[PDB]
């Protein structure tokens, strides 16, 4: 750690605590000093969360990289009311046309309908 | 409005009482004067950093124009701007006006990895 404080290489000291398990340092690197890398550094963290079972928090943390438009419907494929919870709380255009293709290929054509007149995708 | 008239009654000589000039007009938040005084001194840096502290992005952009060798110093905050915003398209054509062709393409490197 304090050899790549003295190089100022803040990518490998980011990835170093990323692989050490400190994300709470990691992020704190990547605001301050690794900002390109922030996105990425939310997305491998709220896979750590989702592998730890902890799926609210990877949430919030998928929300915050901008991934959660396709790994949030991935992680919840198999809890549909979350997800369905969450598309409402979340009121995006993109994950109520992904909502809609779900509903349109389980026929449920009627609430397809529905979500893609939420998603104004009048196509 | 003194010390502009003071600054244009001065003679180029007169190197102290046109650099206190220049910076009570930095002091006293006058940058167009302040850069017209190291601009008539002909102090490029301290005129770009006049320029970028005050964020007057557009006349530096036109100073920048004008003297090529202060693109760096313009368009590297400026970039860094653009990418803290996460404007990173804008900010890659930033630092490649900066002359930054090297960063311009590690930036973008990145994001593809």
């Amino acid at each position: 750690e304090q050899l790549y404080r003295k190089c100022k290489r803040h990518d490998l000291l980011n990835k170093f605590y990323q692989a050490a398990g400190r994300w709470q340092e990691a992020l704190q690197v990547a605001e301050h000093h690794d900002r390109v890398h922030l996105r990425s550094t939310y997305h491998r963290y709220a896979g750590h969360l989702e592998a730890s079972a902890d799926c609210s928090r990877a949430l919030s943390y998928y929300e915050k990289s901008d991934t959660h438009r396709f790994e949030v419907p991935r992680m919840l494929s198999e809890d549909l009311p979350s997800l369905e919870l969450y598309v409402n709380k979340m009121k995006d255009k993109t994950l109520w046309r992904w909502w809609a293709q779900y509903l349109e290929s389980q026929g449920e054509m009627d609430a397809a309908l529905h979500y893609y007149e939420l998603a104004r995708d009048h196509f | 409005d003194m010390l502009i008239d003071i600054a244009r009654k001065l003679d180029k000589a007169e190197r102290e009482p046109l650099l206190l000039c220049a910076t009570y007009l930095k002091k006293l938040d006058s940058p167009g004067y302040a850069a017209e005084t190291y601009l008539k001194m002909g102090d490029l840096k301290s005129l770009v950093q006049l320029h970028v502290e005050t964020q007057r992005w557009d006349e530096a952009f036109a100073l920048g124009e004008k003297h090529p060798e202060f693109k760096d110093d313009i368009y590297m905050p400026y970039a860094q701007w653009l990418a803290e915003n996460d404007r990173f398209e804008e900010a890659q054509k930033a630092f490649h006006k900066a002359g930054r062709q090297r960063e311009a393409v590690q930036v973008l490197e990145q994001l593809t990895n």
